[PDB]
DNA sequence: CTCTGAATCTCTTCCCGCGCGCCGTAGGAC
DNA sequence: GTCCTATCGATCTTCGGAAGAGATTCAGAG
């Protein structure tokens, strides 16, 4: 190809074939002109050494070059590896009908939607837009509709909002480690230029919102839409593929709001009255007559689905708080209130959400998750949950704890100053005195944070769980648990040298206060190690997943039951003393290999190829079973695949 | 106390406490004094071009038997100055001219010349020059050479565990690294046999070198090993005991004599026994024959009588051998002492590997191991071996390498030759063997005493050497064969190889970086980067934790925070604020001398290996105003260890609390509080802020802004003191005062400011005045702001009023919520200037034209072109507008159209034309401009001298010799024709009218030369006829998706542009401008951002009291009282300031700049205590909790509990969204395989890359995948059938088989590999 | 006299996206 | 100045990758 003016792009192969053909022209000449052996052995060497270049330049002694020692890319350099066809153009390739933008958070989306800019939708869906303007007969054909789109006329949006009206679009970040990293959403149009993503789903992508771009793809055919809607739509993927654990796990602000809504404060406005239901609980809150975390009694009703699966509705007085009454109004009618009657936090609400999925199923769970999100945002707003430096709490015992520990370290030093302790022992004991100070500072600081709240119970003071701003965030599990708050206001503690060996004199300061220059300079030996690790690791992790999919990709589940009776045995992992995992982690949802007996003898408990779903694994936990034999894909005697029963539960379903 | 006239306009209230004894060095002396060190000639020939010339000249051929020799060099002034050069697009360079003298000798005679011909300065090349901003201009583009940091030349000893063999033991290695030439490695084999190699070639037995130097083995053994002797007298074979050779080891055998036995069999030996051994004088002793039967002999033993061998040096003895050789009369037999701990036998072991006999057989082995396939040959071998280590053409420890070598061998002196010598290698071997004998230490590799900085003035001296090295090879041959009769030096050399060498360097080297001219900080922190990469360095892909990590010698030399996280952490570092390059290139940094017990205010720079010899107190350490330490014991660092030591034990002290950081981090306030992750991301995000439209000042800073904005050279700085004569936002012109004038000059310094222009990153850079007409200015005052500055403080961003709270989730996770009030104010709008160019050529079908007569297009488009064929200035343009109506013969409308998507106002055009080619009225329009701009500024001197000279007529008329019957109405040289007599005054008149004519003739050549600069065309590339460049300015606003960041490494997209009524507002009804999320502060431990907010809030409060005191018409004496009460606030803060001396005028002029918040300094590790922020907030009428109750503008409800409100500083980053939003329906495809193009600069499709395909396969989704990688992508049929089915709305595909896979088949079948598709 | 141990050499692998920026055959002979 | 032909067939490709595995080279001996 020509480039900028009358110059051909140096198009490597044509320099290699040029080498060959020149040499061959000479060799035909010198053969027919009958040169002596030494001359033809010259040209014959130079020809063999040139065809060497053309095939796989650089397996020779040295690669040949035509610039500042750039080796020319030969054929075999075009086939292989990271810039060659197999990886660069075949296995994955660039695609039309795609676009990208910076993502930004859209709180108002229902979980299945994402907003995408009108400019992109109009530049992406063009073929479908022509397929409406001809169908309106409003444009004569492509030749006119093209112009009618270019002019961006007033009709086109009402057409676009009919084209798109339910065409799923696929959003994926990159890298995309796992299936949840491409998902489909129904688009809704936006005026701006960012892609408005749903808040809960950002966690799945590991999409942070700090300027993290994301690509979008339109699926074109009917089949690509039916696959997108049935499989990849976000509503169908509330669980992880890898472990039976939600991926909708609540966003930090949502859980902050729900924690704040459900606390009890022992003094409050409107405390102690009795109400006929959530609705007048809300009227009581919204008019400002009762505080949200005030204690109350309410009439409640709750629903249970019986042994058949049909609802029994029940009603009672409940003793609770205004905000637990309001929150009960969001829960779908089939869960027990005992799941809400407690000050909620990130673990407690994940199990809340999980139990919704356990009891109702998917379709209520996605909507309940949406409502949780909206609720948490709204009460987190009213909560005004700011952060402020007067809210960093230093336990003044910290001053004494250093002033004590410093002298005891100097006792280890004075022995050393008398030769009375060894050079190893002096060090490895001093760092334990600093550990004994550090545990004490941390414990005093967590006690002080809980200690900061005490209030008059109409007469005489009494204590309660601390409304201290940073402590709400830790105690809720929103962000920054013990290891962070310890550094913010307790002490930063011991630090490590480049070779991992521990510093003899720790950072007894904390970030509420200043580090001096040395404490700061040593602090960076931590952090720069942790960043070097990130930037170094991100290669080897990827080369690991490549090697794995590129060995696993041959498997597909391809029979129902291979017909084995063989398998392997599961127990709690008992080691180092106590059990590091229970049986219910391992065995849940495999199929039994062999008939599982009652603990004891001759009474069978589970038939010999039964899926041990949850009601079976709770039953095993009712028994004194320790070892269970189950089928495993390593033992499944299907040729060229695996049988379904040997694989067992599909974790995402 | 005094402040300069640009300080005394916004005296930043300073909270610092430590008195800054050393004021920050000019932040680019790293670069400028490097290049000055290259460009200056220096008779002490090291450093500079002159050193390189003297590295090659004199130059000669033996067969020519004549020479040419360098005498001296001159460097002419650069053909175009920087401004004009940056327009015209060439490189700013200087012509290199060299006095070469060619000397012609004769045969037979003494060498006295037949002739010698000094060529009058042969032209040698064009070396670029550095601009005073420290940047090179290389093709109009402005480029910066980052300093390299790499392993200094020297000798280095090393060892490792597990990386080698892993059986618990460690292997030791020594290297000699020259500056230029071959590396030599010595290393042991595991079995302690010693080996050597050159340049990581094959392993050789190490004595092969000592052989090659023609030591015999007997001599080698006298170089390395201690003697033990046997004397065959008083009884057969007595033995020479040196007592100290037995200690700690077991006396496993009979040694005794004469009285008390020292130590009998089986017992250790100790001091008291050695003293008894000495007191008995054990000079000879009895030992059993097993002892002598252990020995290896030192020296050669032929039988003299037969003349024939019985034993040889390092041959091993036995009783029968000892008998026959002492029986042969060799009554002194001599051997070596080799205790396994202290005297291991490694060289004898090496002589058991050794295949060599003597010198020649080793040279044979050398030449065959090094040059396999060439013949060894006695006359030929040395022409390898000497050029490995002993010849200047190929081995060279520079003066730094020799110094480091001598220091490591513990030599007395460091003025030494650059080549090795026998004893220079032997000393390395001995030191390596001492290490293996356990009596020494290995060096830490990654220590800033072993790695040295190379900067531009050294990289370019090497590349210029590569030049002279290729001229060497040409000129030697041309001289050797030449007749010497007609040749003159300009025949002998030609510039082309030098120019190739240096131009490729400055143009394209891995270190000639394109400058990040993003904002004035990013200019500087780039000019002072330290890079480990590039030529002679390591590589970003090929290093690990050993070098990325920080090291204890970094303190004060390299900033630990400011490194570009990502694939090259710590392979790039930023040279710390105060640090400096030593003479040799090692990084050295200033410390205060602690003299006995007082901190003396004198600074000594310490390199990284001077530092370990002292104990140095941390910068915070207090003093008593005499300067004794206040503390009785104090924290110091010492040997990388740190601990507490006594008062008056300590020996040096840090110079400043800023010493540990770079400017990039030194600008963060309250850095004392931040996690070093978030310090790092802060100090990296500051260098990306784009200059906003109306930039001002950070309210909380560090007082480093007053230095970054000035030293970065981008504010225009007053070269000499004077008074402002005129200002108009394009020119500023200063009547310099006569106390700093040069006597013949007009005395007037213009400053033509640069206006709207593209930065290298497309942000605009318009300088604006800060002065007023008639205002006085002093040398070094800022006259004009740069981009991102105001009043000469750095000012990247805008001091936006932020409150920390959740808001319905719009600021979830990280996002920033923003009020419409900020965008309405044009707070963050920013101007992006693109350059588009239309080239035109003398193509093969014929020459192009620029015209409006374009074929196939009507006035519907052409309405914006003028009649010449270029767009009007001030045309506002959009996609597809024709900017330049180029056309090609045989007529084709190829014309410059504005690319898709972009839009803007055309702010300027430029036109460039070859020689011998016609202009047009847009070239004449630009000539009219530039001529007039030169002529005006010249006239404003000629006018000033004319006025002075006619005064110099008038005054000496009016004062005496008056002729003023009529005077001032007349032409003031027609004043000569008045009738004054031939007394001296008429001769003064005649002479000073001739001085007036010559004053006209003076400018009569100066303006001609200037107009000749403008009249000419330009040095176009071959093929082009002319080029025109057209600039589009876009005023981009701010919108969802744009990125903003704080200084603390907090960052977000802005997520919604909320209308004012929805912002929270306070109990006074002012809404907040931004709502940040709180949870990021504990979760990422960057709580310094809260104290910036509170101190920012107080900063607003003082302006709030001042603005009220200016709306109310308070008298200055009350106003001065409040301002003074603000500056004196706090503890014993460093600064003192007396508004009593500000003359009221300047008190109002000060107030008029505080009236939007008092600016504050919080120097990095020395900031305000909390108790001083509270104190300032109490001086304002503000709530000292810092928090305020807020209400929600959606309802007017109160928020529960107050929330933080205050003035953070926020930067718009250059990652703004419309520069990234992209989408493609269909368009281009690549040629080799039909997959879509990739880009925004091309209308590309996103890569559905490898990992996404596994992601689809992991759903069941097969049809989606089939589509994505065929129909949507590659199948040349299917995609056009798909498109039509979609416009038909059929929703069906025909999938085929991708053409990229057919490419593969042919690319395999283009090997002799028959791959084929198969049927069943 | 070469058979199983071990020893030195080369070959091969090293995240995914993305955006800029520039830079892009020579020398000799007719 | 343009067109055609060839590369260090009279040097010196960078030491600062590890690894990890194989092909290919050598011990102590039956
Ligand atoms: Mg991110
Ligand atoms: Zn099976």
């Amino acid at each position: 190809v020509p480039l900028d003016g009358g110059r051909f792009a140096t198009s490597d192969l044509n320099d290699l074939y040029r080498r060959v053909i020149n040499r061959n022209n000479r060799l035909k000449r010198l053969l027919d002109l009958a040169a002596p052996d030494i001359i033809v052995r010259n040209e014959k060497r130079m020809l063999q050494e040139a065809v060497d270049a053309l095939l796989d330049n650089g397996r020779r002694g040295r690669a040949i070059t035509g610039s500042n020692k750039r080796p020319l890319k030969s054929l075999a350099d075009m086939i292989k590896g990271k810039q060659g066809r197999f990886r660069q153009n075949l296995l994955g390739k660039r695609v039309d009908y795609s676009g990208r933008s910076v993502i930004t958070v859209g709180p108002y989306l229902r979980l299945h939607q994402c907003g995408l800019p009108k400019k992109m939708a109009l530049e992406l869906f063009k073929p479908f837009i022509y397929g409406k303007l001809e169908l309106r007969g409003l444009a004569t054909t492509i030749k006119a509709a093209k112009k009618m789109v270019e002019r961006e006329e007033a009709v086109v949006w009402d057409i676009l909002d009919e084209v798109i009206r339910e065409h799923p679009v696929l959003l994926n970040r990159a890298p995309t480690l796992h299936r949840l990293g491409i998902q489909a959403f129904e688009p809704v149009l936006i005026e701006g230029k960012a892609i408005q993503l749903h808040p809960l789903v950002c966690a799945a992508y590991n999409a942070d919102f700090d300027g993290d771009q994301m690509a979008v793809h339109v699926p074109l055919t009917l089949e690509a839409q039916l696959e997108a809607r049935a499989l990849m739509m976000s509503t169908n993927n509330i669980l992880s593929p890898a472990n039976g654990e939600p991926i909708i796990v609540p966003s930090q602000d949502v859980v902050l709001g729900l924690y704040y809504m459900t606390r009890d404060c022992v003094n409050a406005k409107g405390e102690g009255m009795v109400l006929t239901g959530p609705k007048e609980a809300e009227r009581l809150y919204r008019s400002g007559l009762a505080s949200l975390h005030a204690r109350v009694k309410v009439r409640i009703t709750e629903y249970e689905k019986d042994a058949n699966g049909e609802l029994v509705a029940k009603t009672s007085l409940k003793d609770t708080t205004v905000g637990r009454a309001i929150l009960w109004m969001i829960v779908p009618k089939g869960l027990p209130y005992s799941i809400v009657n407690q000050a909620l936090g990130k673990k407690a609400i994940s199990k809340m959400l999980n139990t919704c999925y356990r009891i109702l199923g998917l379709k209520p769970t996605v909507i309940f998750a949406d409502q949780i999100m909206y609720t948490g945002f709204a009460y987190a707003a009213r909560s005004g949950a700011s952060v402020g430096i007067d809210d960093m709490v230093i336990p003044e015992k910290k001053h004494e704890i250093i002033s004590e520990a410093e002298a005891e370290v100097a006792e280890i030093q004075e022995q050393f100053q008398s030769g009375l302790v060894t050079a190893g022992e002096r060090y490895n004991k001093v760092i334990d005195i600093w550990a004994a100070a550090n545990d004490r500072v941390s414990k005093a600081m967590m006690d002080n944070l809980q200690t900061e709240t005490v209030i008059n119970r109409d007469g005489q003071e009494e204590k309660q769980v601390s409304f201290n701003s940073i402590y709400m965030m830790a105690d809720s599990g929103a962000r920054g648990s013990a290891a962070q708050i310890r550094q913010l206001a307790g002490m930063r503690g011991l630090m490590a040298k480049p070779d991992g060996s521990i510093i003899e004199t720790p950072i007894t300061a904390n970030f509420r206060e200043g580090l001096n220059v040395l404490q700061y300079f040593i602090s960076t030996h931590g952090a720069r190690k942790g960043l070097a690790d990130t930037a170094l690791k991100t290669a080897n992790s990827g080369y690991l997943t490549r090697r794995l999919v590129d060995v696993a990709q041959d498997l597909v589940v391809t029979e129902d039951d291979c017909g084995t009776h063989e398998g392997i045995m599961m127990t709690p992992v008992i080691e180092g003393g106590d059990v590091k995992e229970p049986l219910r982690d391992r065995v849940l949802g495999r199929v039994t290999a062999e008939d599982v007996l009652k603990p004891g003898t001759a009474d069978i408990l589970v038939p010999r190829n039964t899926l041990l779903h949850e009601q079976w694994c709770d039953l095993l936990e009712e028994n004194s079973v320790d070892a269970v034999k189950v089928r495993s894909v390593v033992s499944c005697d299907t040729d060229f695949g695996v049988c379904a029963h040997c694989y067992g539960r599909d974790l995402a379903r | 106390m005094v402040y300069s006239y640009t300080e005394k306009k916004r005296i930043r209230k300073d909270f610092g406490k430590r008195p800054q004894v050393l004021d920050v060095p000019y932040l680019l002396s790293i670069q400028l004094d490097s290049f000055q060190k290259f460009i200056e000639q220096d008779p002490e020939g090291q450093y500079g071009l002159e050193a390189a010339f003297r590295s090659v000249f004199p130059i000669q051929s033996y067969s020519g038997n004549s020479e040419l020799q360098y005498v001296s060099y001159r460097l002419g002034e650069p053909v175009f100055d920087v401004q004009e050069c940056q327009i015209r697009g060439v490189t700013y360079s200087a012509p290199l001219r060299v006095k070469l003298r060619l000397v012609i000798y004769e045969r037979e005679a003494p060498e006295g010349t037949v002739k010698d011909i000094k060529e009058q300065e042969v032209y040698m090349g064009e070396i670029p020059l550095m601009t005073d901003n420290g940047t090179f201009v290389i093709n109009g583009t402005e480029r910066v050479i980052v300093s390299q940091l790499h392993r200094s030349p020297g000798v280095f000893f090393d060892s490792d565990k597990g990386k080698t063999h892993s059986s618990g033991k460690v292997l030791y290695n020594a290297r000699i690294i020259p500056y230029r030439g071959s590396w030599l490695d010595f290393e042991f084999d595991p079995k302690d046999n010693l080996f050597v190699r050159i340049d990581r070639r094959r392993k050789l037995p190490a004595t092969i070198i000592l052989r090659a130097l023609n030591y015999t083995t007997e001599q080698i053994l006298d170089l390395f090993f201690e003697k033990v002797i046997f004397e065959i007298r008083d009884n057969k074979l007595q033995m020479e005991l040196v007592p100290e050779r037995l200690r700690g080891e077991t006396a496993s055998f009979d040694i005794e004599a004469n009285g008390k036995v020292y130590v009998e069999k089986g017992r250790r030996i100790t001091a008291r026994h050695i003293r008894q051994l000495e007191k008995d004088d054990v000079k000879l002793i009895e030992v059993p024959v097993e002892y002598i039967a252990g020995k290896v002999v030192a020296k050669d033993y032929i039988d003299e009588s037969t003349g024939e061998l019985i034993c040889a040096a390092n041959m091993e003895l036995s009783l029968d051998l000892l008998a026959k050789l002492s029986q042969s009369g060799h009554k002194r037999i001599e051997t070596l002492f080799t205790n396994d701990l202290d005297h291991g036998p490694y060289i004898s072991e090496t002589l058991r590997v050794d295949p060599t006999n003597d010198r020649l057989s080793a040279l044979v082995e050398i030449y065959r191991m090094m040059r396999p396939g060439e013949p060894p040959t006695r006359e030929a071998a040395e022409s390898l071996f000497e050029n490995l280590f002993f010849s200047e053409d190929r081995y060279d420890l520079s003066a730094v390498g020799r110094m480091k070598f001598n220091r490591s061998l513990l030599r007395e002196e460091i003025e030494g030759s650059g080549i090795l010598s026998k004893d220079d290698i032997i000393d390395v071997m001995k030191k390596l063997i001492d290490i293996r004998n356990g009596k020494g230490e290995v060096d830490d590799i990654d220590h800033l005493g072993n790695r040295r900085i190379r900067s531009v003035g050294e990289m370019a001296e090497n590349q210029f050497r590569v030049g002279l090295v290729r001229v060497e090879r040409a000129v030697k041959e041309r001289l050797s064969l030449g007749d010497l009769d007609t040749l003159m030096p300009q025949d002998m050399i030609n510039a082309k190889p030098i120019s190739a060498a240096v131009k490729e360097f400055f143009g394209s080297s891995q270190l000639s970086q394109f400058m990040d001219q993003n904002n004035p900080l990013s200019e500087i922190t780039h000019k002072r980067r330290i890079s480990a990469l590039g030529p002679g360095g390591l590589t970003r892909e090929r290093a690990g934790f050993e070098v990325r990590d920080v090291h204890p010698t970094h303190y004060g030399r390299v900033c630990p925070i400011e490194t570009p996280e990502g694939p090259n952490i710590g392979l790039i570092n930023s040279l710390s604020v105060y640090a400096q390059t030593n003479e040799y290139g090692f990084l050295e940094t200033p410390y205060r001398k602690v003299t006995d017990g007082v901190v003396t205010d004198e600074i000594h720079y310490l390199s990284a290996i001077e530092e370990g010899n002292y104990v140095i107190a941390q910068a915070n350490s207090n003093l008593d105003e005499e300067g004794h330490f206040v503390e009785d014991l104090v924290t110091c660092r010492s040997k990388g260890e740190s601990s507490l030591f006594s008062r008056d034990q300590v020996d040096y002290m840090d110079v400043s609390t800023q010493q540990v950081v770079s400017v990039g981090a030194s600008l963060i306030p309250f850095l004392e509080h931040d996690d070093a992750n978030r310090a790092l991301m802060g100090a990296n995000m500051q260098r990306q802020a784009v200059p906003t439209l109306r930039a001002d000042k950070p309210l909380v800073g560090t007082g480093m802004e007053r230095a970054v904005a000035v030293d970065s050279g981008v504010t225009a700085v007053a070269k000499r003191g004077g008074v402002v004569q005129y200002v108009d936002a394009s020119r500023i012109v200063i009547k310099v005062n006569e106390d700093e004038m040069y006597p013949g000059e007009a005395g007037i310094d213009i400053y033509n400011l640069t206006k709207y222009t593209r930065s290298n990153q497309n942000t605009c850079i318009n300088q604006m005045p800060c002065v007023s007409l008639g205002e006085p200015v002093e040398r070094g005052d800022v006259l004009a702001d740069g981009p991102s500055t105001d009043l000469g403080e750095l000012a990247l961003g805008q001091n936006m009023r932020v409150a920390f709270m959740p808001w319905n989730g719009y600021n979830f996770e990280d996002s920033i919520l923003v009020s419409e009030r900020v965008v309405q104010e044009d707070r963050f709008t920013t101007i992006h200037i693109q350059e588009l160019a239309c080239v035109s050529r003398d193509t093969k079908l014929g020459p192009e034209e620029i015209t409006a007569d374009i074929p196939n297009v009507g006035e519907a488009a052409l309405s914006k072109l003028d009649e010449s064929g270029i767009v009007y200035i001030g045309a506002e343009v959009t996609g597809g507008d024709i900017l330049v109506g180029k056309v090609t013969p045989k007529v084709k409308d190829s014309s410059l159209r504005v690319p898709n998507g972009v839009s803007g106002t055309v702010i300027d055009v430029q036109v460039f034309t070859r020689d011998g080619v016609e202009k047009d009225k847009r070239a004449l329009e630009i000539e009219e401009m530039q001529l007039k701009q030169a002529k005006k500024d010249l006239s404003e001197e000629l006018q000033i001298l004319e006025a002075g000279l006619f005064s110099r007529i008038r005054a000496v008329l009016v004062a005496g010799g008056v002729e003023a019957e009529k005077l001032d109405k007349l032409p003031r040289d027609r004043w000569l024709e008045l009738g004054l007599t031939d007394e001296e005054k008429q001769n003064q008149l005649e002479q000073l009218a001739e001085q007036y004519d010559e004053l006209k003739h003076e400018f009569e050549k100066k303006l001609e030369a200037k107009r000749r600069k403008i009249t000419q065309g330009d040095d176009l590339a071959p093929g082009v006829l002319k080029i025109v460049k057209v600039y589009l300015a876009v005023k981009r606003r701010i919108q969802p998706g744009d990125k903003m960041a704080g200084r603390h490494g907090n960052k977000g997209v802005i997520s919604k542009i909320n209308p004012i009524e929805d912002m929270p507002y306070d109990e006074n009804g002012t809404p907040v401008d931004i709502v940040l999320n709180p949870l990021g502060v504990p979760s990422r431990m960057n709580i310094g951002q809260i104290l910036e907010t509170h101190l920012g809030m107080a900063a607003k409060g003082i302006g709030d009291k001042i603005n009220a005191m200016l709306k109310q018409q308070q008298e200055v004496a009350k106003l001065r009282e409040f301002i003074q009460r603000a500056y004196d606030l706090g503890a014993d803060v460093r600064q003192k300031v007396d508004l009593s001396t500000f003359s009221d005028e300047e008190v109002m002029r000060l107030a008029e700049n505080l009236r939007k918040g008092m600016p504050i300094a919080t120097p990095v590790f020395d900031g305000a205590k909390e108790a001083e922020i509270k104190e300032l907030l109490k001086l304002g009428d503000l709530p000292t909790s810092g928090q305020i109750r807020l209400y929600d503008g959606r309802t007017g409800e109160q928020f529960e509990r107050p929330v933080t409100v205050g003035y953070m500083y926020m930067l718009k980053l250059n990652h703004l969204v419309d520069d990234k939003m992209h989408a493609r329906s269909t368009g281009s495809y690549s040629l080799v395989t039909q997959q879509p193009l990739g880009g925004k600069a091309q209308f590309g499709g996103q890569r559905f890359g490898e990992m996404e395909v596994w992601a689809l396969e992991a759903y069941g989704a097969a049809y989606t995948l089939q589509e994505m990688l065929t129909v949507k992508s590659d199948d040349v049929n299917g995609r056009t059938k798909m498109y039509k089915n979609i416009v038909d709305g059929n929703h069906q595909m025909e999938p085929g088989m991708p053409e990229s896979f057919n490419v593969l088949l042919k690319e395999i079948r283009s090997l002799g590999i028959n791959i084929e598709l198969e049927d069943e």
